[PDB]
């Protein structure tokens, strides 16, 4: 009923920003930690009225966490490895949240630890989250865990890793990834659907979701099918090409490399599920039930891809 | 057609604004559930 105050970290992150825009819009007050104030997203969030920002790093910084949860009734927590040890940060955040005592619903965005389901290795930017999930549960915080699917918007023709929908000379598009071309993977339109869904979860309350794990994915497509979607949306021919490794065409930070190499082994060699957890092994049922207005890959493909490209610096759409 | 809000032309179902304006599924459903127009980025 009443609109409560929500604590969010990594405000410029796609999941958080999506939640923040819709939350502030409907009347919720937001308190969010951002690494930097400079930036398009950053600047935008600053502009939104009831959005109070706290600039500073999360790592070994309990004073910031305490402030963040002051007067906070809800919380959506999604940390990024870039900020440092996600386990130590995720645990400090949970501690502060309980220490605040006003949190009635703590939504932690989690990810699987693949080594717990097969001879597979632990994807370094995923596994750590599963540990924090356990720690949240351990404190007794009324919580809910959401597992995000692969973002539709990771796609770009630009030379960025793993999800480059490259523009070939002959005006065609080709996407090179380790993923099996036929194995359906869970996708999610972060900017379009994370916010609405999170709101619905908060509106539902812990009375329904407490302790639950929810797969935040609204559609499952294979690398080939995703390619099909782009093709019948841009009028051009798009083809998928399974490559043993991730083509790093630019200078990426060390931590992000380790991540990809792991992705290569899990999805490239072993062809393991994105969500290897038994409860997730349709997985999209809960999400669609929480939010019926999701954006599939085709709409993303036709309505957003062209637009993001142009703004990014490309004119193949003209 | 075209959503009056997000301007998308691709949507699984068209809905309407209390005034008569066409909104896509998401925007229409969002306004109905939360009371305000679906905010967009940028
Ligand atoms: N991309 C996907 O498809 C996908 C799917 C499931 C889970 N995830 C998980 O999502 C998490 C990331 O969350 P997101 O998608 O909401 O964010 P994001 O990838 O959209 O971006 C995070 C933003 O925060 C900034 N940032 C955060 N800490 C920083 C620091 N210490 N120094 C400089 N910049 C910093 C980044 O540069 C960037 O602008 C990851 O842990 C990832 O494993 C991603
Ligand atoms: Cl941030
Ligand atoms: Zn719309």
């Amino acid at each position: 009923q009443q609109k409560k105050t929500i604590a969010v970290v990594n405000a410029t992150g796609r999941q958080a920003a999506s939640l923040i825009r819709v939350a502030a819009a409907v009347g919720h007050h937001v308190r969010a930690q951002v690494h930097s104030l400079k930036g398009l997203i950053a600047e935008e969030l600053q502009a939104i009225p009831n959005v109070t920002l706290f600039q500073g790093p999360l790592l070994n910084n309990v004073p910031l966490m305490d402030t963040l949860f002051e007067g906070a009734h809800l919380a959506f927590i999604n940390t990024t490895s870039q900020a440092g040890d996600e386990i130590a940060i995720g645990k400090d955040l949970a501690d502060a949240a309980k220490r605040a005592g006003t949190i009635q619903h703590y939504i932690y965005s989690s990810m699987p630890d693949h080594s717990l389901y097969g001879p597979w290795p632990a994807v370094p930017m995923w596994a750590p989250k599963f540990t924090v999930e356990n720690y949240v549960r351990q404190l007794g915080l009324p919580s809910t865990f959401v597992y995000a699917g692969i973002y539709n918007n990771n796609f770009t023709s630009l030379p960025y890793p793993l999800f480059q929908m490259e523009l070939m000379p002959d005006g065609t598009f080709e996407w090179h990834a380790p993923f099996d071309p036929d194995i359906p993977l869970p996708w999610l339109d972060a900017e379009h659907d994370v916010g609405p869904a999170l709101l619905q979860i908060f509106k539902d309350g812990p009375q329904k979701w407490n302790g639950h794990r929810i797969a935040l994915t609204f559609e499952t497509l294979s690398p080939v099918q995703v390619c099909a979607a782009f093709s019948r949306a841009l009028n051009r021919r798009v083809t998928y090409v399974q490559v043993p490794k991730v083509e790093i065409k630019v200078n990426i930070p060390v931590g992000y490399r380790e991540q990809l190499e792991a992705i290569e082994v899990v999805f490239g060699e072993h062809k393991a599920p994105y969500f290897p957890l038994p409860e997730f092994s349709r997985v999209t049922d809960e999400a669609r039930k929480l939010w019926s207005g999701w954006r599939d890959m085709e709409e993303y493909a036709r309505e957003v891809f062209p637009i993001e490209e142009e703004a990014n610096g490309l004119d193949w759409m003209l | 057609t075209t959503c009056t809000n997000c301007f998308t032309q691709t949507t699984p179902l068209w809905r309407r604004n209390p005034e008569g304006q066409p909104l896509c599924n998401a925007c229409g459903l969002f306004l109905k559930l939360h009371g305000v127009v679906r905010p967009l980025s940028l």
